[PDB]
């Protein structure tokens, strides 16, 4: 996260880290057994780390639970990035508590201008590389489909939305993928892609979770 | 054009996945951050794969 702030330990209790010997993506806990992340975060051997703040230290509230299933959307397109969503089943159920909690799925899509909270352990620099120890947070608005398509001609599908600030300075970045965009207590987005980080005229692009609610509920229930 | 001589490509996705690329200036396979999509070919999952494919380029 570029241009954000330190969340505070366990203030975003649905945020998880996906670990494959190191942190490579985020995710969002949606029940004690299931996490939502991005399809491009698929790897075998994922370990989900819950209750994290400092991801480089063992601080006392962590739960480390292996993925038992990592289910990419069946229509994920790795060239257009359409349907960039994945469901991860935990091999055992997480113990839910004040620092490890689920986030609700949307009941309807969010509108342009709705303010959301984006979080993760991704790079904090727009030029260069600095990866934080602790979780970072950013408040940013959903942008109009028209502005999104203007920023990225030919690239934005009905399952993507843009969020951020056109002036630059505030964005998700490498290592934030898969993580949450939460608006009024609902998971409306998944960190997906962009063009650079925090550049002028280049807002972040996010998977539009509201389009997948029926699929998410049925896939979870079928596995 | 030898793909082993191309600079490493992070791409537009926002993961932080460690991959290898052949660095012809140094003569060695080196690590870089891959964002998770739209990989180019100078992008390997291990040093061994990179050395096999690009070593000596
Ligand atoms: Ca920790």
């Amino acid at each position: 996260i570029v241009g954000g702030y330190t969340c505070g330990a366990n203030t975003v209790p649905y945020q998880v880290s996906l670990n494959s010997g190191y942190h490579f993506c985020g995710g969002s806990l949606i029940n004690s057994q299931w996490v939502v992340s991005a399809a491009h975060c698929y790897k075998s051997g994922i370990q989900v780390r819950l209750g994290e703040d400092n991801i480089n230290v063992v601080e006392g509230n962590e739960q480390f639970i292996s993925a038992s299933k990592s289910i990419v959307h069946p229509s994920y397109n790795s060239n257009t990035l359409n349907n960039d969503i994945m469901l991860i089943k935990l091999k055992s159920a997480a113990s839910l508590n004040s620092r490890v909690a689920s986030i609700s799925l949307p009941t309807s899509c969010a509108s342009a201008g709705t303010q959301c909270l984006i979080s993760g352990w991704g790079n904090t620099k727009s030029s260069g590389t600095s990866y934080p120890d602790v979780l970072k947070c950013l408040k940013a608005p959903i942008l109009s489909d028209s502005s999104c398509k203007s920023a990225y001609p030919g690239q934005i599908t009905s399952n993507m939305f843009c969020a951020g600030y056109l002036e630059g300075g505030k964005d998700s970045c490498q290592g934030d993928s898969g993580g949450p965009v939460v608006c009024s207590g609902k998971l409306q987005g998944i960190v997906s892609w962009g063009s650079g980080c925090a550049q002028k005229n280049k807002p972040g692009v996010y998977t539009k979770v509201c389009n997948y609610v029926s699929w998410i509920k049925q896939t979870i229930a079928s596995n | 054009p030898d793909f082993c001589l191309e600079p490493p490509y992070t791409g537009p996705c926002x993961a932080r996945i460690i991959r290898y690329f052949y660095n012809a200036k140094a003569g060695l396979c080196q690590t870089f951050v891959y964002g998770g999509c739209r990989a180019k070919r100078n992008n390997f999952k291990s040093a061994e794969d990179c050395m096999r494919t690009c070593g000596g380029a």
